């Protein structure tokens, strides 16, 4: 039994930081309506502004966010956290 | 010899194969990465240190992984637990292969030399004797730690090396679960030099302070965890089976052993810039069994690589397949067949045997085995080394069918100027390679498949110069096969034994019939003015290449000619119909040759022309010399070399 | 009517002239000797004066007739001068004087020669044409350098009568009479110098040959002009007749020595003279034809310069392919020839199809080199792929039996004809022979004879093979005649050779090739071979019209070679000796005999 | 600088013995081409022939090979050494 919790969501303006936390306890993301795709290897949109780092741990910092990263971010290896951009 | 580590590999593996005792695979790969490390460190500049250090590394690993395929395997039926041994597997290697500072030089004879009496400088030397000896016992220095207490009057460290040996001797046996916890609380205690504190609570099974782990490096890092668990399991079993009493208890103990990946997890986070190193993340896959996992995913991070460890997996699986068959993954398999034959460029002209071990699919269906037919070019040591290995019957008949085929598609650019000339010099410098691989399968009975590959080249001739007369001149290069596809052509049974030994028979002779030719014509042109003055020797010469040629022309007009007129094999005949409308006009005009060079001496003119104004004549009694303008569209050619004899011969 | 009154003072002024020309009565004769030079020097100052005062004064043709009578008078004051040379070389001039003495005592009676120059002399060029005529007896009877040496003079003397028609301003049937028949010996002159040559010596008489070129060009050059227009203005043709004789004669070999001496030339002086001289441009040519050198330098020039040269088109059939395609074969010209297998001209040309049609029809008369046909009878029916199939059979049975007989020929397989023996009636024998011997068998034209002579069976057999296969050119007549005496010969040899055997293997042969399915061939019989219906003088003269004997002898030998079987056939035997033979044959073969009309089926 | 004296290679013939001491001045083979393996646990070509001994307490190794054959000639070396050969002849 076993799985991810993740911390660190929420919403930031355009051009803004974040960073999502992620361990096992006790990254992929969807944009509404889409399907889900893998972001960090690192996707081609998100190369160069996003980083993805591990000490079962990993952390996404999100650097240059923008309105096309707004979508729930899930960890795996997740219940889901919003990261949402406003433009 | 070092510089060679592939090489050196090979050889291993060779010897395996030979025999075919199966867990020697392994154990030579300590041989080859020990050495390596040696050759840079025994005599030598100093700075080739920054590449051996790969090489210190890559050796310790092999070692690890030779104790756990025979663990699970190698069950014989001799006269309980089986996940509890994978710690002891884990704690030969972090013991016995580890770092080791020599004795402290200069050692203080009496005590307190300088002299709250000691000055600074005093519980520094009481230190330093302190972790020299803190060290040596966590590597099982035991013979030598036990020498160590005592040799230093360090007889306050003695006390516990015989508590470990009453407890190796309950290992062994597999009261004392109260003095599980006093040490514990003896690491509570204050007045403990920092060494002395990590010692205490490594033996029992407890976390130590973060001031002594910063120092600790975080490959040593990992025996937190080890020493943890075999102090919960055996108080969990020894919990369990209560050899103690409950009095006998003092303290709750952590007795909740966690998974290899919980712990790994927290390894490679307290130093991670050196803990999640490539050479050193390789154990947790071996408990994993995922070969393809860890070098496919590094070929889509194009826009930011190690031939160290492309070399390791590859080995893995030829090793993998065997331990366990079909262990790797069969998608992985044929995916380590064909990474480690391309990414073997520079070595590929030693191990062209050492991927047949692992043959599987790749190897009996024609992947991995037309590769073969893209290097093998000119030098004879490649394609004798081959013949080893086990290998032959089809897999020949298959290289050889493979090196063929595979270049008759590039050569469909070379039919489409039938009537324009074009960049032939690739065709003369890469068919030569074309031709290497049959010459070289001197097998009799495989002759049908390659004797028609010239044949299939006349047509990419076309105008201007021939291929077909420089291919006639490879054959040449290995005749006498010949005699050896005829003699073993009666051995297999044929039923249409009436057909397919004429044509063979017959291209044969227009061939050497075509190759006299063309050597007959570089003679008359090289002659040019040759003998000088002293015609005498030319007048008798000329006179043999007048004859020779207008006996030539009507010898292989019977050649083309002798295929009869209707056929089954029509496919032959509309074929070999060009190449004979072809050799017709250069005949004439060598006689008209002796009117430009031959024409000082007024003795060509009456005798060339007659002899070519008649090769018209009695070209219209065998059906009008069929019409060879018909298949070049020399008419008119013809109608004006002749013509010019009436300025000339009046 | 004034014109025609000053032409008469004209007329009495030229009589006097001629006298003062001759002898002048104010001179005192006596002092010194023959002023002939004073006496022409006279009339030289006086024809200024009458230059300067008739200008223009022309009128329809009397200004043309009286400048024609200054040439009667003005040419024979430069003879008496040469013969001041002569009174230099006098022995010669002696003996000519007397000479023409006697002539003119023969001719025309007159005290034989008085140098009296009475009514203009004009028997002066009689005098030179005899004397011309009798050197060739007396000086070709006398050395080069002397009959050389003394040639000259003469040359000189007559070169100077031209210098004048440059100075009378020129622009009747007298005009072409004024000097006509000096041409009867002018021809004599040339060779008389040229024969000798270098007097057998080159190395030192080419300067002597250089240094007298001259006179001989411009003796040739100039007369040759008078005769085109004197025939374009008298017409005499018609008459023609000892005018034309002479005329037409003397202008043939006068162009074939006009041409060698162009040949013998230093250079371009030829050159200058065909430019000069516009005629014979043919000789004019042959010079100018690269004798020199094929150096585009000069040849480009003088090339480009001919121009109108129409002409110069018929100088390529001398003996190449330049001239710019020179508009085909100079319009594809007449009649080919050999020309017309060079006139395939890089083309498949219907004329050179008809041209090989043409070396056949062409080997029909006076033909030669058959090879050259042959092959290219051959090489034309490539080029092509009714007519199609005649020129197919004739290729093939002319060529196969041409070579065969050529081969057995000089071969001598077959040794002899047994039966002919001294008749005259046939020299084929040794026309045949040569005709083998050389030129594609003499181009072979008749193939027909050939097969006549007959000396080893195997060698006569063919015949009928051809006869069948591409006997459609002669005539029934001519067919059956060929084959009556094959078949003749055959009788005598096999009377002759016990058993009659020579037809037991012709019969098997001609249907075991199977020649009657594809060849109606007539079947042979008494009344066929005895069939004297087809004898005629025509046909005679046509098929034995090259060897010229007489045409009763031949007639006699074929009715002696007619009349033997004609007599032999006792009880008409030969009849059943030949039905028997064929009908056993053609049995269990695919043949039947056709009595209906004497022939084979199936 | 800790180092192992080992002492007591040579050539025997088959059948024959040796004894290899090795003193830690503070077993494993290697034959000639092959890779070094474990001889002594004791290792399966070795068990029954050769005897391991070492003094209780202290850092040295004795290796007692009786009934020597000729698949046991190589290069022995000391672990816990420079090497010493040991041959048999056939």
């Amino acid at each position: 039994q076993v799985q991810l919790v993740e911390s660190g969501g929420g919403s930031v303006q355009a051009g803004g930081s974040l960073r999502l936390s992620c361990a096992v306890s006790g990254w992929f993301r969807q944009a509404p309506g889409q399907e889900r795709e893998f972001v960090a290897g690192y996707a081609d949109s998100v190369k160069g502004r996003f980083t993805i780092s591990r000490d079962n741990t990993v952390y996404l910092q999100m650097n240059n966010l923008k309105p096309e990263d707004t979508a729930l971010y899930y960890c795996a290896t997740g219940q889901g956290t919003q990261v949402t951009v406003s433009s | 010899y070092q510089t060679e580590r592939f090489t050196k590999f090979s050889d291993t593996l060779k010897e395996f194969k030979i025999e075919q005792d199966p867990f020697n695979i392994i154990r030579e790969f300590r041989s080859a990465a020990g050495q390596l490390a040696l050759d840079l460190a025994n005599s030598g500049d100093e700075s080739n240190v920054i590449s051996s250090k790969d090489w210190e590394l890559e050796a310790r690993f092999w070692h690890l992984v030779e104790l756990l395929l025979v663990f699970r395997n190698a069950d014989l039926d001799l006269d309980d637990n089986k996940q509890l041994y994978q710690i002891w597997i884990v704690m030969v290697w972090l013991k016995e292969n580890t770092y080791v500072m020599e004795r402290p030089k200069n050692v203080p004879t009496s005590k307190w030399l300088n002299s709250n009496v000691l000055d600074v400088k005093d519980k520094e030397e009481d230190h330093i004797f302190f972790k020299y000896i803190y060290e040596l016992i966590l590597a099982g220095a035991i013979d030598e730690a036990l020498e160590e207490a005592k040799l230093s009057d360090n007889i306050s460290i003695c006390m516990i090396l015989c508590g470990i040996q009453e407890y190796l001797n309950p290992v062994i046996d597999t009261k004392h679960s109260l003095w599980r916890r006093t040490v514990y609380s003896l690491s509570q205690q204050a007045g403990l030099d920092p060494y002395e504190r990590a010692i205490y609570s490594y033996l029992s099974g407890a976390i130590p302070n973060q001031e002594v782990l910063q120092y600790s490096d975080w490959e040593s890092d990992l025996h937190i965890h080890l020493n943890q668990i075999l102090q919960t399991e055996i108080e969990n079993y020894l919990l369990e089976n209560n050899q103690v009493g409950t009095d006998e208890l003092i303290l709750p103990l952590p007795s909740h052993a966690l998974t290899v990946q919980e712990v790994l997890n927290r390894v490679a986070s307290r130093h991670p810039s050196e803990s999640e190193h490539p050479i050193r993340v390789l154990m947790a896959s071996v408990i994993l069994d995922s070969l393809p996992s860890v070098i496919h995913s590094s070929v889509e991070m194009l826009l930011d690589d190690k031939p160290y460890l492309l070399r390791i997996v590859t080995h893995l699986a030829i090793c993998l397949d065997i331990i366990n068959p079909g262990s790797v993954e069969e998608v992985d398999k044929s995916k380590l067949i064909t990474t480690y034959i391309s990414l073997l460029k520079l070595q590929g002209l030693y191990e062209n045997i050492p991927i047949y071990a692992t043959f599987l699919n790749e190897s009996d269906c024609l992947e991995a085995c037309s590769f073969i037919l893209s290097s093998l070019e000119d030098p004879q040591v490649r394609k004798k080394q081959i013949e080893t290995i086990n290998f032959l019957r089809l897999p020949a008949s298959n290289i050889l069918r493979r090196t063929t085929q595979r270049v008759f598609d590039e050569t469909e650019q070379e039919y489409s100027p039938s009537n324009e000339i074009s960049i032939s010099f690739d065709v003369n410098n890469i068919d030569m390679h074309l031709i290497y691989g049959v010459e070289w399968l001197i097998e009799g009975k495989l002759y049908v498949d390659a004797v028609h590959s010239i044949i299939a080249l006349s047509r990419r001739f076309l105008l201007n110069g021939r291929v077909k007369a420089l291919e006639q001149f490879m054959e040449r290069n290995n005749i006498g096969e010949i005699c050896k596809n005829y003699e073993l052509e009666k051995i297999a049974d044929n039923i249409s034994k009436d057909e397919n030994e004429d044509q063979f028979l017959e291209e044969i002779t227009q061939y050497e019939h075509l190759i006299k030719g063309i050597r007959e014509y570089e003679e008359w042109q090289k002659s040019v003015s040759l003998l000088s003055s002293e015609s005498n020797i030319p007048t008798l010469i000329e006179k043999l290449q007048g004859f020779s040629k207008d006996t030539f022309e009507l010898i292989k007009t019977f050649l083309v000619d002798l295929t009869s007129s209707n056929f089954a094999d029509s496919a032959d005949y509309e074929i070999l119909y060009e190449i004979r409308a072809l050799y017709t006009p250069f005949l004439l005009m060598e006689l008209h040759k002796k009117l430009v060079e031959a024409a000082k001496l007024l003795k060509i003119p009456k005798f060339i022309s007659e002899a070519l104004a008649f090769t018209s004549l009695v070209a219209n009694e065998n059906d009008k010399i069929y019409l060879l303008f018909q298949s070049s569209g020399k008419l008119k050619e013809y109608l004006d070399l002749v013509a010019r004899t009436a300025t000339l011969s009046n | 009517g004034f014109s025609l009154d000053q032409e008469s003072i004209e007329h009495d002024l030229k009589l006097t002239s001629e006298e003062i020309f001759h002898s002048n009565g104010k001179y005192i004769p006596p002092m010194l000797n023959t002023l002939g030079q004073h006496l022409s020097v006279r009339k030289e100052f006086f024809q200024n004066f009458l230059t300067f005062v008739a200008k223009n004064f022309n009128y329809k043709i009397s200004p043309e007739l009286k400048l024609d009578l200054i040439e009667k008078f003005e040419i024979l004051n430069c003879c008496i001068k040469f013969n001041s040379i002569i009174r230099q070389s006098d022995v010669l001039n002696d003996i000519w004087e007397k000479t023409l003495s006697n002539y003119n005592l023969t001719q025309n009676e007159h005290l034989t020669t008085k140098t009296v120059v009475i009514n203009s002399p004009d028997v002066f060029p009689v005098i030179f044409k005899q004397f011309l005529n009798h050197v060739v007896f007396v000086l070709f009877p006398s050395q080069n350098q002397n009959f050389k040496l003394n040639v000259t003079n003469l040359i000189n003397l007559c070169f100077y009568d031209g210098i004048l028609e440059e100075g009378e301003k020129t622009i009747p049937w007298f005009i072409n009479f004024d000097y006509l028949n000096c041409i009867n010996q002018c021809f004599f002159d040339f060779t008389f110098a040229c024969e000798e040559e270098g007097s057998l010596d080159s190395y030192k008489e080419g300067l002597l040959k250089i240094v007298k070129i001259l006179y001989y060009q411009f003796n040739q050059f100039k007369i040759w002009i008078n005769t085109q227009p004197v025939k374009s203005v008298n017409a005499n043709d018609n008459f023609i007749n000892i005018n034309n004789l002479y005329d037409d004669n003397h202008l043939d070999w006068n162009h074939v020595l006009c041409k060698v001496n162009l040949k013998e030339q230093c250079i371009q002086i030829a050159e200058f003279y065909k430019d000069l001289s516009g005629l014979v441009q043919t000789l004019q040519t042959l010079d100018q034809n690269d004798s020199t050198t094929v150096s585009l330098y000069e040849t480009f020039f003088n090339e480009f310069p001919k121009e109108f040269s129409f002409t110069l088109f018929e100088y390529l059939i001398k003996h190449q392919q330049h001239d710019v395609l020179i508009q085909f074969f100079q319009e594809s010209a007449p009649k080919y020839g050999h020309v017309a297998w060079i006139q395939q001209i890089l083309d498949g040309s219907y004329a050179d199809a008809m041209n090989t049609l043409k070396n056949i029809t062409v080997d029909d008369s006076k033909k030669g080199e058959s090879l050259s046909e042959c092959e290219l009878h051959l090489n034309v029916a490539k080029l092509s792929s009714i007519n199609t199939l005649r020129k197919i059979q004739y290729n093939l049975d002319t060529i196969d039996a041409e070579k065969n007989i050529s081969n057995k020929l000089k071969k001598g397989e077959v040794q002899i004809c047994k039966r002919f023996k001294n008749g005259s009636i046939r020299e084929v024998f040794n026309i045949l022979v040569e005709e083998l011997k050389s030129t594609t068998v003499v181009n072979l034209s008749d193939l027909v004879e050939l097969y006549s002579m007959l000396d080893d069976e195997e060698s006569l057999f063919i015949p009928l093979r051809l006869l069948s296969v591409d006997g459609n050119l002669l005539n029934f007549e001519v067919k059956k005649f060929l084959n009556a005496l094959v078949w003749r010969r055959i009788v005598l040899l096999n009377a002759s050779n016990e058993g009659d055997k020579l037809l037991q293997h012709i019969v098997k042969r001609v249907f075991d090739e199977e020649l009657p399915k594809n060849n109606d061939f007539p079947l042979p019989s008494v009344d066929l071979l005895c069939d004297k219906s087809l004898l005629t003088p025509e046909y005679i003269s046509e098929t034995y019209g090259r060897f010229p004997i007489d045409q009763n002898a031949i007639r006699e030998e074929i009715y002696e070679e007619i009349s033997q079987v004609e007599t032999l056939n006792s009880d008409n035997s030969l009849e059943i000796k030949l039905h028997s033979t064929i009908g056993s044959v053609a049995k269990e073969k695919n043949y039947t005999i056709n009595y209906e009309t004497n022939t084979v089926e199936y | 600088q800790l180092q192992l004296v080992e002492t007591g290679g040579g050539l025997v013939q088959a059948g024959g013995s040796l004894r290899l001491s090795c003193v830690a001045s503070g077993w494993f083979r290697q034959a000639p081409g092959k890779e070094r393996e474990f001889v002594a646990d004791y290792a399966d070509s070795v068990k029954g022939r050769f005897t391991i001994s070492r003094n209780n307490d202290k850092n040295t190794v004795y290796l007692q090979m009786n009934n020597l054959i000729p698949e046991d000639t190589a290069v022995y070396y000391c672990a816990a050494g420079q090497g010493t050969q040991v041959t048999v002849s056939s």
